[PDB]
RNA sequence: UUGACAUUGUGAAGAGACAUAGAGGGUGUAGAAUAAGUGGGAGCUUCGGCGCCAGUGAAAUACCACUACCUUUAUAGUUUCUUUACUUAUUCAACGGAGCUGGAAUUCAUUUUCCAAAGGUCCCAUUCGGGGCUGAUCCGUU
RNA sequence: GUUCUUUGUAAAGUGCCUUCGAAGAGUCGAGUUGUUUGGGAAUGCAGCUCUAAGUGGGUGGUAAAUUCCAUCUAAAGCUAA
RNA sequence: GUUUGACCUCAAAUCAGGUAGGAGUACCGCUGAACUUAAGCAUAUCAAUAAGCGGAGGAAAAGAAACCAACCGGGAUUGCCUUAGUAACGGCGAGUGAAGCGGCAAAAGCUCAUCUGGUACCUUCGGUGCCCGAGAGGG
């Protein structure tokens, strides 16, 4: 239930989320970064946890980021989808918390993550940004013109008692 | 067409919005030259104190022939042919009550102001009577016609609390056009009483004859 | 500032609505939960941070309930007593904060621990809803670490009735200069002069 | 709401800027609350009525979190 | 006891107004009538109309802004009040829809209501003994 | 007074260069109801209601334009004598 | 339609480890009288007294300025001194009653927004060995 002024909703079959959940893996995994030197290039950065993830945004740095749709309390994620539009950096929602933590390689859950730099996987990634665009494209007209309930099989059958008052006996 | 050009949400400075200057030039369309003005929103009373009148030289002219009949008496007259073109004595107030007025506008002296009273049922409609008040009697009646002619403008506020006059000519280069408008607002607000309340230039706007109209600050 | 600082101003606003559909929802859930509630997370984080609150063990967040309005004195039925001056019920109000209640309350109940702490965060009509930060003193966690170890001395004990914590503080007027203020030093401490 | 007119996110940006100026105004006599309500009502009561309504209320929300976060940050630069 | 405010949501309109855009008219002496009150002003268009001219007067009646007031429209509003409807926060007290088949009724028909542990299979066993499912029912505290 | 012994690194002074956050919201402030105070339109605190900005802000003993003066950054904390 | 292993939120148990409740005379935080005074009395006074309750320590409590200010300077906080029966309150009746400063006692400025537990090892306020859960910038 709720009321409600507009929250957060949409996008995530389970398709979408399990090759960017495997890109993520992949993306700490990849890891040599390596064992000499002073100056000694990357591959991986993985950053996790809501601090590090909207640091690294302001600072455009992260490649793609992916958010939990489950949070609880909402007002921790709520900055970033907003915040990166405006960094022009792509972002997935994933359903769970949990899923997220697992597979930054954390013990405990994750409220957001990030890739920072990829490793030579280049199209596959560009292929994620422009699925996650063809999910939600979107720019914000932000979205409840009030939602919330799914209206209870009594009240259902009130809707469909009222259409047919409209019909004949209103 | 005349519309696009404007912007009425946009409250330009004097040089951006021709008002007297550049883009208005553009928005008189007539084939004669016109006139630009100036008008004013002026809080300003009911009392006659906090009217506002008096009269601004243009360092520009108006750029308008105005042609003067004058009445004085004695050396006054004489003084008069230099800068006026239609000397008269105290005796010629019968030739224009009979029919003849030939003039934009009439300067009187002090002495004269007495046959002046006569003229003034006929002058005072059109607003051609001398009075003070628009500096048209001094003794110092030569400088006067000279500011006139020049294009000293006369500067009346209504009964509605508009106050109005013609600036110069659009044709007129923009340069000398935002002179023209400087001196005039100077004038207005200065003149402004004390009496008066909060924002004497209320609002400030300038046109064209045909046009339309852009907002000053 | 970083994160906490997008969290710290949803909490300026709240008839305002993102906030205010997190917590008209967490209003469902205040009403039925006692008055005591211990949580492991700050609803909180930007407030708490600067609250010292640190992840480190001994640590709590708990959350308290305390009622709202005035104040009612005993003894009804049997009205004093006195002249009209003293008289009152409803009249009178606590001086004490609803804020300073909270604390003693949760101090009370958690008598292993000392209240650093209070921040004040659902209103709803009939409940004022205080999130307390109570600390460990005796382990060596708390101990250890030199920007919390002031607690754990054996005269910051029951702090809160005491009045030490920045609540009790600024409930004394203390704060913090000169006229306003000159019999904060204590209410006492002026000593019928 | 959508237009106005006319100019667009110009014309939104002055009805905020205007918006400052009234709220300013508005505290520099204290009150706020009522005083925003008299400063609009002391003044033409069009544009301003609307854009105070709002103000009150909602108040844009998600978008006044968004302006002032980078309003802080580039007056923190 | 009684009204207001917080608690605090939904939207039907009846009635009141406030953006611009397009209309109309604008009740002081005389004046055919439309001189309300402002800048301006010699033309805008042509089969023309108004100034031109009538005629009076303080001032005359083209035309591009303007704008007091009577009134009324569009675009897409929004605003109070009701009431009056509606539930989702909330409070207090302490089942719903489908499925058979039965029976009543409509509609030519589509359509639309009223009502009311045994044995089977499987899995160990393949041996007694056991367990799972089924055993009229599928879906989603009052 | 005597005696043991690690590398260092980074901090810090002095001087050049731009620059600047760790700086705290139902708070600041308001009304209407209290009680307290020397506190008087101007003490402090409670309650109900409402409610900012973000280098902007608060103070300077009533309230309101300005430049600026003069001072200081709340809503956090500790602390010897 | 249906279950099983795993992720985190709430709950209950359990034993371990760790601490508190109570107390000592007064000192030391809140709620809160009256007779009495004004030759009555109702604001005021008694009095922010006594009491009651809560609770800490060897002192407690307060602390480095969103201070002071009425200038131009001071520069954390107590106390002492005196400011002063001054300002201020008040049937402006009775009464009530400061502060800034000046200078003393004594002085001090900082600090926020890998940790722990388990077992082993020792010279046991420690550290090593492992396992487990969780004021700022450039050269």
């Amino acid at each position: 239930a709720a009321e409600t002024f507009k929250l957060f909703n949409k996008y995530r079959p389970e398709t979408a989320a399990e090759k960017k959940e495997r890109l993520t893996k992949e993306a700490a995994a990849v890891a040599e970064g390596k064992s000499k030197q002073d100056a000694s290039p990357k591959p991986y950065a993985v950053k996790y946890g809501l601090n590090h993830v909207v640091a690294l945004i302001e600072n455009k740095k992260a490649k793609l980021v992916l958010i939990a749709n489950d949070v609880d309390p909402i007002e921790l994620v709520v900055f970033l989808p907003a915040l990166c539009k405006k960094m022009g950096v792509p972002y997935a929602i994933v359903k769970g918390k949990a899923r997220l933590g697992t597979l930054v390689n954390q013990k405990t859950s994750a409220v957001a993550a990030l890739t920072e730099v990829r490793a030579e996987d280049e199209a596959a990634l560009a292929k994620l940004v422009s699925t996650i665009d063809a999910n939600f494209a979107d720019k914000y007209d932000e979205v409840k013109k009030h939602w919330g309930g799914g209206i209870l099989g009594n009240k259902a059958q009130a809707k469909m008692d009222k259409r047919a008052k409209n019909s004949d006996s209103a | 067409m005349s519309k696009i050009t404007s912007s009425q949400v946009r409250e330009h400075v004097k040089e951006l919005l021709k008002y007297s200057n550049e883009t208005k030039k553009r928005n008189f369309l007539e084939t004669v030259e016109l006139q630009v003005g100036l008008k004013n929103y002026d809080p300003q009373r009911d009392k006659r104190f906090s009217g506002s009148l008096k009269l601004p030289n243009c360092p520009r002219p108006n750029m308008s022939i105005c042609i003067f009949g004058d009445a004085f008496d004695v050396d006054r007259a004489k003084s008069c042919g230099v800068d006026a073109m239609s000397v008269d004595d105290l005796k010629k107030l019968n030739k224009n009550k009979k029919l003849i007025k030939k003039l934009s506008k009439k300067y009187n002296a002090f002495i004269a102001s007495e046959v002046l009273i006569k003229q003034v049922p006929r002058l005072l409609g059109p607003q051609l009577s001398k009075a003070g008040k628009f500096p048209t009697p001094v003794s110092h009646n030569d400088d006067l016609y000279g500011k006139v002619t020049d294009v000293r403008s006369t500067i009346k506020f209504q009964l509605k609390k508009v106050l109005c006059l013609a600036v110069a000519v659009g044709n007129v280069e923009m340069e000398e056009d935002v002179l023209v408008n400087q001196i005039l607002m100077s004038v207005n607000f200065f003149v402004s009483l004390l009496k008066k309340n909060w924002q004497n230039v209320g609002s400030l706007v300038v046109k064209s004859s045909m046009g339309p109209a852009f907002r000053l600050y | 500032m970083g994160a906490y600082k997008y969290l710290e101003e949803l909490q300026r606003k709240k008839q305002s609505d993102v906030l205010r559909f997190l917590q008209r929802v967490r209003v469902w859930e205040y009403r039925q939960k006692n008055v005591i509630h211990r949580a492991a997370r700050p609803t909180r984080p930007d407030k708490a941070r600067r609250l010292g609150y640190k992840a480190k063990q001994g640590f709590v967040i708990y959350r308290v309930r305390v009622r709202r309005g005035n104040r009612k004195r005993p003894v009804p039925k049997g009205a004093t007593y006195g002249k009209p001056t003293n008289q009152g019920v409803n009249e009178l109000k606590y001086q004490r904060s609803l804020r300073a209640t909270a604390e003693e309350r949760v101090g009370r109940r958690a008598a292993n621990l000392r209240v650093l702490n209070s921040y004040w965060v659902n209103q709803d009509s009939t409940y004022k809803y205080f999130e307390v930060i109570l600390v460990d003193p005796q382990h060596k966690a708390i101990r250890r670490d030199a920007r919390y170890n002031w607690i754990c001395d054996p005269v910051h004990k029951h702090r809160e009735a005491r009045g030490l914590t920045a609540t009790g503080k600024k409930s004394r007027g203390i704060n913090k200069g000169h006229k306003f203020n000159n019999t904060k030093a204590g209410r006492r401490k002026t000593w019928k002069r | 709401p959508k237009i106005s007119y006319k100019k667009g996110a110009a014309s939104n940006r002055t009805k905020f800027v205007r918006s400052l100026v009234r709220e300013i105004a508005g505290l520099s006599p204290y009150e706020r609350r009522l005083i925003d309500l008299i400063r609009n009502s002391g003044e033409k009561r069009a544009r301003k009525v609307a854009k105070k309504r709002l103000g009150s209320f909602t108040r844009a929300k998600a978008k006044v979190e968004e302006m002032n976060n980078i309003i802080a940050a580039s007056r923190r630069h």
